[PDB]
């Protein structure tokens, strides 16, 4: 869906 | 009378204008219309201190939305080691001071790449802070699409530019 990645610690 | 429009930069393509919490009912209506816009192009369903930027063409359209808001620190965008045989990125967990969050940037499909982006962010540097001028390294970008982040390691001449996910 959501074209933002995701980014984690 | 009706309120002045607020015009940070001009250019010979368009001009820059913010809205702010405090304007006109019908500026923060425009403001959240152009949100919404934005959002759906990203592909998400659905306060008192975040600022929208507008790039405004000459025949009046909005072509470019940046949404910014106040941050307090953020993270170091890292690089992953790749996979041997082959979307989730880690950060630093030291957190890095900042001041001015990058909620929402966008750029009318059509005319991408004529540095409607890197005005924006320009403008929202110049003009967030009373008196000052941010750095590149004081404001910091949410959790961002590809397209966001070869934008911001190009403008911030840095592949570990500032990263932060949403101000709860
Ligand atoms: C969450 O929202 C986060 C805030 S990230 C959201 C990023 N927005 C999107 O993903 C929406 C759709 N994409 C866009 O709206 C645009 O691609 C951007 C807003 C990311 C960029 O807008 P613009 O096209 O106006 O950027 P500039 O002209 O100012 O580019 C300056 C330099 O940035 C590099 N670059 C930019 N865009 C690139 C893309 N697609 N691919 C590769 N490199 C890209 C270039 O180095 C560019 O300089 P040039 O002289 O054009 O090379």
């Amino acid at each position: 869906g959501a074209k933002k990645d995701q980014y984690f610690l | 009378s009706m309120k002045k429009e607020r015009v940070i930069t001009e250019f010979w393509d368009g001009k820059i204008i913010m809205v702010s919490p405090d304007d006109p009912k019908y500026a923060l209506k425009k403001a959240e219309e152009v949100r919404e816009l934005v959002d759906s192009e990203l592909g998400f369903q659905q306060p008192s201190q975040t600022r929208t930027y507008m790039f405004v063409s000459n025949e009046k359209k909005i072509v470019g939305c940046l949404i910014a808001e106040p941050i307090r620190e953020a993270y170091r965008v890292l690089a992953e080691p790749p996979s041997l045989h082959s979307r989730a990125w880690r950060c630093s967990t030291e957190p890095e001071p900042a001041i001015c969050g990058i909620s929402r940037i966008w750029v009318f499909a059509l005319m991408r790449r004529k540095a409607i982006a890197s005005r924006m962010v320009d403008a929202v540097r110049s003009s967030f802070m009373y008196g000052s001028v941010l750095t590149t390294e004081e404001i910091a970008f949410s959790d961002p699409t590809p397209d966001g982040k070869l934008f911001a390691s190009t403008y911030c001449k840095v592949p570990d530019f500032l990263v932060y996910n949403f101000v709860s």
